[PDB]
RNA sequence: CGCGGGGUGGAGCAGCCCGGUAGCUCGUCGGGCACAUAACCCGAAGGUCGUCGGUUCAAAUCCGGCCCCCGCAACCA
RNA sequence: AAUCCCCCGUGCCCAUAGCGGCGUGGAACCACCCGUUCCCAUUCCGAACACGGAAGUGAAACGCGCCAGCGCCGAUGGUACUGGGCGGGCGACCGCCUGGGAGAGUAGGUCGGUGCGGGGGAU
RNA sequence: GAGAGCGCAAGGGUAGAAGGGGGCCUGACUGCGAGGCCUGCAAGCCGAGCAGGGGCGAAAGCCGGGCCUAGUGAACCGGUGGU
RNA sequence: AAAUGUU
């Protein structure tokens, strides 16, 4: 969870539409609605997919955080310099693939990306592979 | 001695034309300039070596200009982006075949280890650098004449194509090989 | 900084656009381009001031053209 | 070619080497 | 990408700017002492010249003077060319000159 | 204005000055140059103040 | 998170007004006198100036980061 | 000249004009080339710039000629976005009507186009 | 295909070069200014061309401070030089 | 002027 040698330290808000089509593992939980998603829910699902599996499982993570937070700490009258950043987030707009799987094709594998998509406040869906388009 | 080496070249190479082609004579193998670089860099101090080293190589050959700037200002010693470093001299046609056969024939075994001058692996692709020389062994002069001899360089350039187009040339001219 | 907010420094801005677009009969002395760096090289009958400001030199019609690799040129073509 | 500054090399090839048989280079050790 | 004929494209260019004057460009190869008078703003050649068209041969250098002495009379034969200049290839010395000194017989104002 | 100076140069024949700047440390040698006064001759002035 | 001061031998300190050049006090070791100690008398060793880079013919000395030590207040799970 | 074809100077379109691979030129033109006093010049060198000129040669450089592996421009058909209208949503946000309409990708494209003036060939 | 450099911060720009090196010199000057961009006033900015007298160049030509945008503050009251 | 010594 290092994001070291940063460019700029404070950022802005606002986002509405989104893309980034189907991926190519064996199974991946796919989003439906937009929501910010912190750097800790990702780690929670990364632990809960692993310790279900078989003391062995493999996972490909496709979501990474950039945008920083602000809090203005506890009881402050407004109107000063907005600071004090903290642990910080990513963005997933309608449809791009989170967390594709090791590929052992069982409901042994299909259950873990139900119990991982049971935190993570988005509403998800489960798919597999027949896409086979072309990119660069 | 200059025409004496001219006729040696021009009566050994038409004898030794008989391994390539016979066509387009003016398109085989020929020699070019010779650069000699003193390359001291020890006169980051006073400009006393810039006169003192400029009267023995310039007394063997043509004058010794100060192509001596340093382009940058790394650490080591505060050179002060400038000063002088290089001590280059260029030789073209006449002092060319003065200096070449003068260093080759009647002077060179004043050096030790006697393995010609070549450990046979110069590994050029283009115009074939060489040059194994530590300063003031046998040029013409008298037994010390300076303090702290500093080692010189030689870089012949040719118009050859493969490695053997100057390996065979400089070996049928002389220049003993093998380590 | 130190532990607060140290900003709130800015400057009232110059204008520097294009003043005398295609067509538009001009007379000798009008400023055609205020710019910061050379983005429009001069042509015939167009001078170039001290800080890269183009200005008409004789009377006529401002006419834009390009060159491609070399760059955009402007020049004022005589009136009739 | 600057004609005044470079050193003099008119006869500084035509000698035998200012004494060659003391210089020990002609038949000196280079043979097999 | 450009092998040291950059001065020719830099010096000549700085000349085009003042388009109130007409140019003569010379060539200076061996049996080739050529010149041309170009009117700039309409790209043509206004009048030609000669080194071997007019033959004028020998084995010499004074043919360079001869060509300019021809360009003088051939300029004032149409008579309008009062104002013109002269560039060249590189350095302006002997061979490239006599052309200027030959055009200085007809009153070419340079 | 620590090392720079406001110097004010006069003539080798006459009156008042022609107002310029000087360094005082890297040159020191009392400068002199050539200019056109209101007596129309292009004479040489000297650092006088 | 904060306010100002400092990094020099084993420890404590001058040298930083303004560019050239490293010293003092305690303290460790070795030889002296004395029946053996204490005290006293001679001599020697122990660094570059926290850490990395810039400016000049020349940085302990002027500039920028990085990291430590001195004191004041409010608080998280 | 006042009908066509190779060469040599100048301009404009402006990389669908370039890089890389192999052949092909001197009878005429051109460049290497031979020398070094003056005409000149090289922080040193006639390597460049300049001078006086047979030979030998077209190998190097330059022009026509070919081959799409690298580059370079690139359709039709769709979709995102949106000028102007109406709708549904607690909240991030979505839908339909009417005019416009990209970027990436696919089939494919080319190893340039063109004036002005001189010297020769078909007379 | 310029991704280096240009006294100091960032953006624009530039090798058909404002970038590095030598040759000679002070236009880092004086009856002076048509015409404009900006603007509540006051301020700031660019400027072809005549006349005087001069530098570099064979000529063509260019020069009234620096590659450009920051290094500055109205009046009143006083000081020193000429008219 | 100038100290101490049973382990």
């Amino acid at each position: 969870r290092m994001k070291y040698r940063k460019q700029q330290r404070g950022r802005l808000k606002g986002a509405t539409k989104g893309g980034d089509y189907v991926a190519f593992g064996d199974y991946g939980l796919v989003a439906l609605e937009p929501a910010w998603i912190t750097a800790q829910q990702i780690e929670a699902a990364r632990v809960a997919m692993v310790r279900h599996f078989r003391r062995g499982g493999k996972i490909f993570i496709r979501i990474f955080p950039d945008k920083p937070y602000t809090k203005k700490p506890l009881e402050v009258r407004m109107g000063k310099g907005k600071g004090n950043v903290e642990g910080y987030v990513a963005v997933v707009k309608p449809g791009r693939v989170m967390f594709e799987v090791a590929g052992v094709t069982e409901e042994q594998a299909m259950e873990a990306l139900r119990i991982a998509g049971h935190k993570l406040p988005i509403k998800t869906k489960i798919v597999r592979r027949d896409a086979y388009d072309e990119a660069q | 001695d200059v025409a004496l080496k001219r006729k040696y070249y021009e009566e050994v190479r038409p004898e030794l034309i008989r391994r390539f082609g016979y066509q387009n004579v003016w398109e085989v193998p020929r020699l070019e300039k010779v650069v000699i670089n003193q390359g001291l860099g020890e006169a980051k101090e006073d400009a006393r070596i810039l006169e003192k080293a400029a009267q023995e190589l310039a007394l063997i050959t043509g004058q010794k200009p100060a192509v001596t700037r340093a382009k940058k200002s790394i650490s080591n010693f505060k050179l002060r982006k400038g000063m002088p470093i290089g001590l280059r001299v260029t030789l073209r046609r006449d002092r060319m075949w003065i200096f070449l056969e003068k260093l080759l024939n009647v002077a060179l075994p004043r050096i030790r280890d006697f393995r010609g001058l070549n450990p046979n692996s110069f590994d050029g692709r283009g115009n074939y650098n060489l040059g194994l020389r530590e300063q003031l062994i046998f040029p013409e002069i008298t037994y010390d004449m300076v303090d702290a001899l500093r080692g010189m360089d030689i870089a012949v350039v040719t118009t050859a194509e493969t490695d053997e187009e100057a390996r065979a040339l400089l070996e049928l001219l002389g220049f003993p090989f093998r380590k | 900084g130190l532990g607060s907010t140290r900003n709130g420094r800015d400057s009232q801005a110059k204008r520097l656009g294009v003043k005398r677009y295609e067509g538009q009969v001009v007379r000798a002395g009008n400023i055609l381009v205020r710019q910061r760096g050379t983005r429009f090289k001069p042509g015939k009958n167009v001078g170039m001031g001290r800080d890269f400001t183009l200005f008409a030199l004789v009377d006529g019609v401002v006419e834009f053209q390009d060159r491609g690799r070399l760059g955009r040129y402007v020049h004022v073509r005589p009136l009739a | 070619m600057k004609e005044g500054i470079h050193p003099k090399l008119v006869p500084a090839r035509i000698i035998c080497g200012c004494g060659n048989v003391i210089e020990t280079y002609s038949t000196k050790p280079e043979i097999y | 990408r450009l092998t040291a004929y950059e001065r020719r494209k830099f010096r000549v260019r700085n000349r085009i700017k003042r388009t109130g004057r007409l140019r003569l460009s010379v060539f200076r190869s061996l049996k080739h002492i050529y010149a041309q008078i170009i009117d700039d703003e309409k790209g043509v050649t206004l009048v030609s010249a000669s080194s071997l068209a007019l033959k004028l041969k020998g084995n010499k250098t004074e043919v360079a003077r001869q060509v300019g002495r021809a360009l003088a009379e051939k300029a004032l034969a149409l008579g309008i060319k009062q104002v013109a200049f002269d560039r060249g290839p590189y350095k302006y010395h002997g061979r490239v000159k006599a052309l200027a000194e030959g055009a200085r017989e007809g009153g070419l104002e340079f | 204005v620590r090392l720079k100076l406001l110097l004010e140069c006069t003539e080798c024949k006459r009156r008042n000055y022609a107002t310029e700047k000087n360094k005082r440390n890297t040159p020191n040698k009392l400068e002199l140059r050539k200019y056109c006064p209101w007596c129309r001759k292009h004479t040489v002035h000297r650092e006088v103040k």
